[PDB]
C-alpha cells in the first residue's frame, strides 16, 4: 500500500 | 433659504440742527450674511462709517448697526444705501426726523 | 464512524470528560475534536494517533484498543458551553471532516444561594407592559413552553456581571393575548 | 431673568480662502466680547467697557476656544456640502449659538444650544439637555455622532455650571452698568397726513433692556417698527396708528418697561 | 484569521448569488463546507493553491468554486434554489491537519421576497420589585415580526456596546410555530447594579443589525423595501 | 466664556 | 504639576487595587481620565468622570466630593493588570489632547499558592557553554538583586502560566561567559 | 477593531528620511500623534479632525512634516532624521475625542553611524534533568546576545506553531558592559511543558527573534556581514534520554 | 530483510495536457502493482499473480492515493517551475520515492522518503525520520511548509505502521513466490580477444532475490562486472568477466554468493 | 541533469536455434524519462514488443524492460534501436548469444 498523504511544495 | 433687508435710518438723540450727533442705518432679518451697506450725505458714500459685530435672532436672520458721527442741518439730506443678494438693486432709505 | 453521546453536563471550574466510541478504527486513521460555539466558525482543539496528547486548550485520552477516546476541558468555563464534535480523519491528501451530531456540552453556572422570582418589566411607549422576567433561578431547574401557543416563553439564558461576580439565570415570557398575566406565565417549571 | 448667549457665524467663500468665522458674546442685551478671524487681530476682544481689565489668561483662552471652532466649523461647511451634494463653487452659512438663563433667584434656569446650516435649523439640543433634534435626513448622520458621542453631555456641562458660574461673574465685573434699569422717555407726535386724515407715533427711547410693550388703544390696527438699537447701549421704539381727522385724544399709548414702577400711559399734547 | 463575505445573505429562488472567502495568508489549502437545513456540516470542495484536489461534496451543476488566484476564493450559485438555504463554512490550512474556519455566509434563498420583514424592537424598563429585592435592574429586550432569521442584538450604555451583565437567546422563537413562512422573536436582557439603572439618567440602547433586500432588488409592495438595516429601542434611567 | 467644545457634523 | 499619583504600588492578584491620584488645582469643566500601559504597547483607556462616581466593564472611578482627590479600584487584579496607570485632568477642548504624569506602576503579585524556590542549570544545545542558571518556583514576596559581577549577568524575574494545567511559576535567568562559575552561588542569599 | 501602524521599526542613520504610516480605526474623524523621545513621558504631537490639522501645538520643528490628506490614514515624515528624535511614535483615533484608541506605535532609532549595528547571537539551552524528576516539568531557556540596537521581538515556536501558554520573555533587555553607552543588549526568555512533552523526542522547540536593522538601500563596505532586518533562530529537540 | 518500496514520477508536457504520471510497488525485488493516468484503466491494478484476490476496496482506495498523488504532484511541477524560473514550455520531471525495511527479527529496520526535481536531489528525509535535507535555497521554501506542518509525522506513520504492516501481508499473501529463494545456474565461456590474450565469462541465471557476488580469484582480482539485469520472468541473470593470459584459464576460478545457495559456489572454464 | 541509456540485449532463457523463447531489451540509468526502444529482425521493427511500467533506481535513473515471445535461428539476427534525448542519433546494439 503506497504513502496516502505526499508532500505539497 | 434667503431673507431681505429691513432697513430704518435714524439719530442716536432727537435731530437739532446745530447740535453734534450719530447717524444710524440699523439692517436686520437679512439672509445671507453679505451686505452692503453706505451712509449717504448728499448722494455721496460715507467713507468712515463704523458697524455693529455680526450677530443673528432666534430665527437665525442677521442684524448690523452702521453709524457715524454727523451734525444735522435744514438743506443736507442723509440716507441710507443697503444692497443685498435678494435686492435686484440697491434699495435707499432717506432719513427723515420724524422716524 | 464515531459516535457520542447527545448532551452532557459540567458544573464551570470542574473539568469536562466528553467520551467518543470509534471501535472501527485502523492505524492511519487519527481522532481530532473541534467544536462550534453557537452557530460560528467549527475551530479545532486537539488531536491524536495512539500516545496521549496535550495542548494549551485540551487532552486527548486514546484508550489502548484505540477503540475509546476522551477529551479534557481542565477547568470548564461558560465559554466552554458549546458543540463538542469527535471526528476520524484517515491520513490522506485533503483530511476532510466528517461532522457527527456532537456533544452539547451546557457549562452549569452554579448559583449556590438562588432566590426564583418572577418579574415584570413596563415597556417604554407603555399600556402593554407586555413581558414577564423569571430570573434567579438554579440550573438545574428546566423552564417549559406553554402549550397555549397565544404566549412564548424563552430558553433559560445565564448571565454575567463579571466585575460584580454575579450571574443570573433568566427566562422571558410575553402575551399578546387579552388575557395576559405572569407567575401563571411559567407554570410547569419544576 | 439673565441670559449669557453667544452666537458663532461661519460662511465659506470658494472665491477667497478659510470660510469667514465671527463670535459675539451677550449679557442680557449688552454685548461684551467678540471673535473676527478676517481682522487684524485674529483674537477674542472685549466690546463693553468692564471687560477692558481681564488679563491675558482670560483673551488667551478665549482666543483658542473661537480659533478652534472656526477650525471645526471649517470642516462642517465642507462635511454639509457632501451631504447635501452641494458644488464647492457655491457659498454656503453655518451658524451655532447656545445661551444660559438666571430665574427669579440666581439659580440656572435653562440652557439652550442649536446650529443652522443655511438659514434653517440643522441640529438643535432639546430642553432636557440630554438628545438632540434632527430636522433632516443628513443632520440623522451628524446627530449620529453628536449621540455616540454624548455632545448632549460635554454641552450641559458648559450651559449648567461653567456657563451659569461666568454669566455671574460678569454680571458683578459689570454690575455698574449692567445691573441698572434705564426706563423709557415717552413722547407722543403728530403729522397731518393730508387734511381729513392724520397719523399719531408714540415714541419709546433710550431703555434697557430692549424687552417693551407699546400699544396704542381707544375706549385697533397699529403699525410697529422692530425695537431698534440708539448706538449707546440703548434702545428706541415707535408704534403708529391712523386716526380720524380730529379725536385723536381717544387715542391713548400704553408702555410697558421693566425699568418704570408702573405702566405709562400717553396721549398726543396738542 | 479567515474572512467570508457576506456575513448574511437572502436572494429570491432562480436568481444567482455568489460567497467570497479569504485563506490566512500563506494557506495552501482553502476548504468549502456547509450546514443545508436539516443535515450536519458537510465538505464541499479542497483547493491546493489555484487547483482543485476533492470536489467530491460539490452538490450539482448549479454549484461553481473557483480560486485561480490562488489566494482567495469564489463560489457562484446560479440558479439558487430553496434547498440550498444553509450556512457555508469556508476554511484554510498550512499542514492540512488543523483547518481554521471563517465565520461562515449565511444563506436563505427565498420563494418570493415579499414575505421579508425587518424587525420591531422595544426595550422593557426593570421591575421596581426586582431592584429593591435584589440590588439589581434587569432591562429585557425583545425584537419581533422579522423574517427571516438573520438579526445580531448588541446592548449600547450610552454610546459603548457593554457585553458584562448581558445575555440574549441563541435561537429566536417562531411566533406562529406550526407555520413555516412564519416570522421569528428575539429576546435578551442586560442586568445593572440598581444604582447604576436608577442614579445616573444613564442611556441604555437595544441595537438590532436585521439583513434583507439590498437597494438592487425590486419590490413594487405598497409597505417600505425591507432592506439591511438597524432597528432599535432606548430606556433613560430613572431615579423615580 | 464660551463653550470651550462643538459639535463635528 | 496637575496630577500626582505614587511611584509604584503593589497588589497581590485577585484581590482589589486602589490607585490614588490628587489634583487640588482642578476646575469644573476639567475631567478625570485614566489610561494605562501593559509593557510598552498602546497606551489603553480604562475610564473617566467630572464629579459623580462612575464604573464601567474594566474599573470603578471614585472622585472626592472636594473633586482634589480620586481612586481608580480594580475590582479584582489580574497579571494582565500590570501596568502603569496614567491620572491625566483634560479641560473640555475641541482635542482633549493627553498629558502624562510619571503614573503608579502596578506589581500584580502572582498568587503561588505552593512555592518550591529552585536553582537550575540548563545546558546549551551544541553545548560546552552549558552557560545559563534558572531561579524558578519562588513565592512572588522574593527579589531578585542585581549581579555586581559585571562578568555576570541576572535577568528581572518573570511570572509564566501554563493555564491548561492551572500552574504558575516565578523564572529569572543568569548567565556568565567567565566559564568555571557557579549557579547554585548566583542569586546571592 | 484597533489602529494600525508601519513600520513597527525603524533604525537609520542621523540626515537620512524616515517616513511613519497609521491606519485610524475605520470611521474615527479625530487622529493624534503622540511621542515618547528616550528619557521623557509620552506627548502629544498632533490632532487632524479629518484631512485638516486642528491642533500643532506638539509638533518640534521644520524637520517633522505630518499629512492626512486623504482624511483616513496619515503619515508622518522627519527630514532629515535626527538623533534626538530617538523614541517610539503612537498614534491614536477617536471618534467621540473622549476616549481614544492608540495603535501599537512605531519604535524609531536615528543612529550616528551605521557600523555599530548588530543582530542577535541566539541559543536555546534544554531543561535541567533535576528540574524534570522535581517538578515533573521541564523550563527552556533561549538567550539573544550582541545586537544592537535593541530592537528585537522573540517567540516560541512548537511543531511550526507560535506557543503562548507557558512562555515568559523579559521585558527589558540587558546591557552587555552597562557602563559603556553604545553597549550592545541581551534578552532571555522561558518556554515552561510538562516533563512528558519534553521528553518525547518528535517535538520540535524552536526560539525565534525577529531583529530590525538595516534596509537593501543602506550602504555598507565592512568586512562582515550587513546587520539587515532578518530572523535568527536556536532549536531543541526533546530526548527521552 | 525484506522491502515495501514505491516509485512515483510526474512528468510535465506543456506540447499535450496535465503531466503524465506513474507508481510501481515492489516487495523486495518483485513488483505488484501499478497505477498509470494516460491509459485506458485511470486506476491502481495488480501486476503480480497473487494480489489479483485482493478485493474491490484495496484498488478503490490505492486508486484514490495515486490520482490524489497525481494532482498534488500537477501543482508541484508548476509551483517548482516558479521557485527556479523556468519558462512553461520546458518539459520538468518530479519523482517520490519511500520504502520501509523489516529486519531478520521481523521487526522495522529502516524507512526512507525522498522526492527529486530533474533527476538531482530536492527534498530528503532523514533517518531519524522527524526532520528533513533541502538540497537547494528552493527546497527550503517547500522545507518550511513540509517542517511547519510535520509531514515528517505522517511519513513517520506510514513508515513505521501502515508499511510494515502491509509488507507482512503481501509477504504472505505471495509466499509461494516472495519467500522462495532460487539459486543461480552458473556456468563460464571463452572467447579470444587476440592470440595471447583470452576472456573468462562467468554467468549466473534464474536466480531470485536480484542481490548476488561475482568475484573472479587466481591462485596467489580486477573483473568486469554489469547491472544485474532482469530475465522478464521474475528472476534475474549476471556475469562478471575477467581478461586472463591465453592458455592458462584453470589458474582462474569464478566464485558466486547467493542467499538461495547452500554454500558459495565455485567454476572453472569447461575445457 | 541529463543521462545516456545503458542497452543489454539478451534472451530470457539460454538460447536454442528452434525453441520458443523472449528477446529482452534491458535499458537502464537514463533521464529523463522519454525513450524510443524497438526489438529488430534483420533491420525491420518488430510489432508486439510490450515493455516493463516505468520505475527508477536510488540515484534517480530509470529503467524499462522491453521484450517479445521469439524463436532464435542459425541466419536470423536481432537488435535493439535505442534512441533517446542524450542521444545525437539513434543506438543499435546487435544481440550476441554468448554475452
Amino acid at each position: 500500500v503506497m504513502a496516502p498523504r505526499t508532500l505539497i511544495a | 433659504i434667503q431673507r431681505t433687508p429691513k432697513i430704518q435710518v435714524y439719530s442716536r438723540h432727537p435731530a437739532e440742527n446745530g447740535k453734534s450727533n450719530f447717524l444710524n442705518c440699523y439692517v436686520s432679518g437679512f439672509h445671507p450674511s453679505d451686505i452692503e451697506v453706505d451712509l449717504l450725505k448728499n448722494g455721496e458714500r460715507i467713507e468712515k462709517v463704523e458697524h455693529s459685530d455680526l450677530s443673528f435672532s432666534k430665527d437665525w436672520s442677521f442684524y448690523l448697526l452702521y453709524y457715524t458721527e454727523f451734525t444735522p442741518t435744514e438743506k443736507d439730506e442723509y440716507a441710507c444705501r443697503v444692497n443685498h443678494v435678494t435686492l435686484s438693486q440697491p434699495k435707499i432709505v432717506k432719513w427723515d426726523r420724524d422716524m | 464512524k464515531t459516535t457520542q453521546p447527545p448532551s452532557m453536563d459540567v458544573a464551570e471550574g470542574r473539568a469536562a470528560n466528553l467520551p467518543c466510541n470509534h471501535s472501527t478504527i485502523s492505524g492511519n486513521e487519527y481522532v481530532y475534536w473541534y467544536r462550534q460555539i453557537h452557530s460560528q466558525g467549527p475551530q479545532y482543539i486537539i488531536h491524536g494517533l495512539k500516545n496521549n496528547e496535550t495542548n494549551e486548550m485540551a487532552s486527548l485520552i486514546i484508550t489502548e484498543d484505540r477503540k475509546s477516546s476522551t477529551l479534557i476541558l481542565p477547568h470548564a468555563t461558560l465559554r466552554d458551553t458549546a458543540v463538542y464534535y469527535c471526528i476520524v480523519v484517515r491520513s490522506s491528501n485533503t483530511g476532510k471532516l466528517i461532522f457527527g451530531q456532537g456533544t452539547t456540552l451546557q457549562v452549569k453556572p452554579d448559583i449556590q444561594n438562588p432566590d426564583p422570582a418572577v418579574y415584570q418589566l413596563r415597556d417604554s411607549k407603555s399600556s402593554d407592559k407586555s413581558v414577564c422576567l423569571f430570573t434567579d433561578f438554579d440550573s438545574q431547574t428546566n423552564v417549559s413552553q406553554s402549550k397555549d401557543s397565544d404566549v412564548y416563553i424563552t430558553d433559560k439564558c445565564v448571565l454575567d456581571m463579571r466585575s460584580m461576580d454575579f450571574k443570573s439565570n433568566s427566562a422571558v415570557a410575553w402575551s399578546n393575548k387579552s388575557d395576559f398575566a405572569c407567575a401563571n406565565a411559567f407554570n410547569n417549571s419544576i | 431673568s439673565h441670559s449669557l448667549k453667544y452666537f458663532h457665524t461661519s460662511v465659506s467663500r470658494p472665491g477667497r480662502g478659510e470660510p469667514r468665522f465671527i463670535s459675539v458674546g451677550y449679557v442680557d442685551d449688552t454685548q461684551f466680547v467678540r471673535f473676527d478671524n478676517d481682522a487684524a487681530s485674529p483674537r477674542m476682544v472685549p466690546r463693553a467697557p468692564w471687560m477692558e481689565q481681564e488679563g491675558s489668561e482670560y483673551w488667551d483662552r478665549e482666543t483658542r476656544s473661537a480659533r478652534d471652532t472656526a477650525q471645526i466649523f471649517r470642516v462642517n461647511l465642507r462635511t454639509l456640502r457632501g451631504y447635501y451634494n452641494q458644488s464647492e463653487a457655491g457659498s454656503h452659512t453655518l451658524q451655532w449659538m447656545h445661551g444660559c438663563e438666571l430665574g427669579p433667584d440666581g439659580r440656572f434656569l435653562r440652557g439652550y444650544e442649536q446650529c443652522a446650516y443655511d438659514g434653517k435649523d440643522y441640529l438643535t439640543l432639546n430642553e432636557d439637555l440630554r438628545s438632540w433634534t434632527a430636522v433632516d435626513t443628513a443632520a440623522q448622520i451628524s446627530e449620529q455622532k453628536s449621540n455616540d458621542a454624548s455632545e448632549a453631555e460635554h454641552q450641559r456641562a458648559y450651559l449648567e455650571d461653567t456657563c451659569v458660574e461666568w454669566l455671574h461673574k460678569y454680571l458683578e465685573k459689570g454690575k455698574e452698568t449692567l445691573l441698572h434699569l434705564e426706563p423709557p422717555k415717552t413722547h407722543v407726535t403728530h403729522h397731518p397726513i393730508s387734511d381729513h386724515e392724520a397719523t399719531l407715533r408714540c415714541w419709546a427711547l433710550g431703555f434697557y433692556p430692549a424687552e417693551i410693550t407699546l400699544t396704542w388703544q381707544q375706549d385697533q390696527d397699529t403699525e410697529l417698527v422692530e425695537t431698534r438699537p440708539a448706538g449707546d447701549g440703548t434702545f428706541q421704539k415707535w408704534a403708529a396708528v391712523v386716526v380720524p381727522s380730529g379725536e385723536e385724544q381717544r387715542y391713548t399709548c400704553h408702555v410697558q418697561h421693566e425699568g418704570l414702577p408702573e405702566p405709562v400711559t400717553l396721549r398726543w399734547k396738542p | 484569521g479567515v474572512t467570508q463575505f457576506p456575513s448574511h445573505s437572502v436572494i429570491e429562488k432562480g436568481q444567482t448569488v455568489t460567497l467570497r472567502c479569504d485563506p490566512i495568508s500563506g494557506h495552501d489549502n482553502l476548504y468549502w463546507y456547509r450546514r443545508v437545513m436539516g443535515k450536519e456540516i458537510k465538505f464541499l470542495l479542497h483547493f491546493v493553491k489555484e487547483s482543485k484536489q476533492d470536489e467530491s461534496g460539490m452538490p450539482n451543476n448549479r454549484f461553481l468554486a473557483e480560486r485561480t488566484g490562488g489566494t482567495y476564493s469564489t463560489l457562484k450559485v446560479q440558479p439558487a434554489e430553496l434547498e440550498d438555504s444553509g450556512v457555508y463554512f469556508c476554511a484554510s490550512s498550512q499542514d492540512r491537519d488543523t483547518q481554521y474556519f471563517g465565520p461562515g455566509t449565511r444563506l436563505t434563498v427565498l420563494e418570493d421576497l415579499k414575505n421579508v420583514f425587518p424587525p420591531e424592537v422595544a426595550v422593557f424598563e426593570p421591575s421596581e420589585a426586582e431592584i429593591s429585592h435584589t440590588q439589581k435592574a434587569t432591562l429585557v429586550c425583545l425584537a419581533t415580526g422579522f423574517y427571516p432569521d438573520h438579526v445580531e442584538l448588541s446592548w449600547w450604555v450610552n454610546g459603548k456596546e457593554v457585553h458584562s451583565g448581558v445575555c440574549t437567546d441563541p435561537q429566536p422563537l417562531k411566533e406562529q410555530p406550526a407555520l413555516n413562512d412564519s416570522r421569528y422573536a428575539l429576546s435578551s436582557r442586560l442586568r445593572v447594579s440598581a444604582t447604576f439603572w436608577q442614579n445616573p439618567r444613564n442611556h441604555f440602547r437595544c441595537q438590532v443589525q436585521f439583513y434583507g433586500l439590498s437597494e438592487n432588488d425590486e419590490w413594487t409592495q405598497d409597505r417600505a423595501k425591507p432592506v439591511t438595516q438597524i432597528v432599535s429601542a432606548e430606556a433613560w434611567g430613572r431615579a423615580d
